[PDB]
């Protein structure tokens, strides 16, 4: 089988919604962020997992594995939920519960 | 936050 | 992740694996507190899944980890199941997690944060290594 | 979770490779057969299983679930390995081992 | 399957489920004989993997399932891992299955056969019911 | 081949 028993990692560049659109056109929305296309890709089972970037020496959540290439192609970018666009909602939920 | 004790 | 590499165990201590009632990995997640985890909405998590934290190896006859029950699931009501837009869910733990050198939280950005195109980011998970 | 414990079945029409090309263009090669786009879709986890059609009162293997919609969209056709195209290889293998 | 129906137990008897060593479901397969299974080449099957025949409910507390060992994997040498073309593999059963009301094989077509566009077929599996 | 004991 092709499943890892061991947690794996990978570095990848973020893309501009602009560039991502060259590949997915109109399926790319405001609450989405693209990364990859660089020779790695998230794949089946990585869903809901983190995309993190360092800011002020700390790992911060910028993305959540959402969808991508039906084949996990390493030349096609993965699509991530853009935490920036959805954070107000997390914080408010947290504040009320 | 976001400071693993075991550094990646 | 395809074309990735193994991580050093413990090094991405907010990383969680959600297992269904049968017993295994359907999705990934991120601890943000000892009581909440963020995941995607499309994962369809329910009060029946389990959150596993402190896990590195999925084949251990027995390993030292923490299986957490979910008290309530919070889906973004703006979640579009045909469009996949607003793909996020909050999981409120019934038994808070026990932080330590291998379990701890990631930082949350602000709605006004800017991450420029070209920044080298990291993604982690237990997904396939080849389609 | 979205994983069923009991076996699912869904009936769906086969498609002509040039109708399929409509939807996936150039990724549809020789050994591929499309089906669906009609309210069902195979989804992650279905891979490797069967696509069967009845012939002479008997079910026959026409497809092997291979890839489809990045979202399992019930309006996009799934892509199956076409058996027809690969059964001489299968028979020779069987004949030989 | 999205928008499928639950199947009558044991009515698609060549249907198999492949499990890795950690123990659970990664792909489907179809029994074509008592000694051979066909599945996709993208599944990456290896002899560590096991073939489970006779399954209805992957929850079944216990059933009359048969778990088979795989003696040799036969991956079509033309399989394109970029295009995914020639997606097939043959699995030769270390030990043969015992055919019965619930386990039996599907038929194979001839290279020359014609399944017309519009024909009503059937697909089965345990994959996601919702994205 | 192809004729289940149990009818779909
Ligand atoms: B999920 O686990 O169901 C798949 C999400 C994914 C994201 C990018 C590339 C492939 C798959
Ligand atoms: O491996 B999979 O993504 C299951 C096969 C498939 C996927 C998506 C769409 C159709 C079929």
């Amino acid at each position: 089988a092709n499943t890892p028993d061991r947690l794996q990692q990978a570095s990848l560049p973020l893309l501009s919604n602009t560039n991502c659109k060259k590949y997915w056109g109109t399926k790319i929305k405001d609450a989405m962020i693209c990364a990859g296309a660089s020779g790695v890709s998230s794949c089946m089972g990585d869903s809901g997992g983190p995309l993190v970037c360092k800011k002020n020496g700390a790992w911060t959540l910028v993305g959540i594995v959402s969808w991508g290439s039906s084949t996990c192609s390493t030349s096609t970018p993965g699509v991530y939920a853009r935490v920036t666009a959805l954070v107000n909602w997390v914080q408010q939920t947290l504040a009320a519960n | 936050c976001g400071v693993p004790a075991i550094q990646p | 992740i395809v074309n990735g590499e193994e991580a050093v165990p413990g090094s991405w201590p907010w990383q969680v694996s959600l297992q269904d009632k049968t017993g295994f990995h359907f999705c990934g997640g991120s601890l943000i507190n000892e009581n909440w985890v963020v995941t995607a909405a499309h994962c369809g998590v329910t009060t029946s899944d389990v959150v596993v934290a402190g896990e590195f190896d999925q084949g251990s006859s027995s390993e030292k980890i923490q299986k957490l029950k979910i008290a309530k699931v919070f889906k973004n009501s703006k979640y579009n199941s045909l469009t996949i837009n607003n793909d996020i869910t909050l999981l409120k733990l019934s038994t808070a997690a026990s932080f330590s050198q291998t379990v701890s939280a990631v930082c949350l950005p602000s709605a006004s944060d800017d991450f420029a195109a070209g920044t080298t980011c990291v993604t982690t998970g237990w997904g396939l290594t080849r389609y």
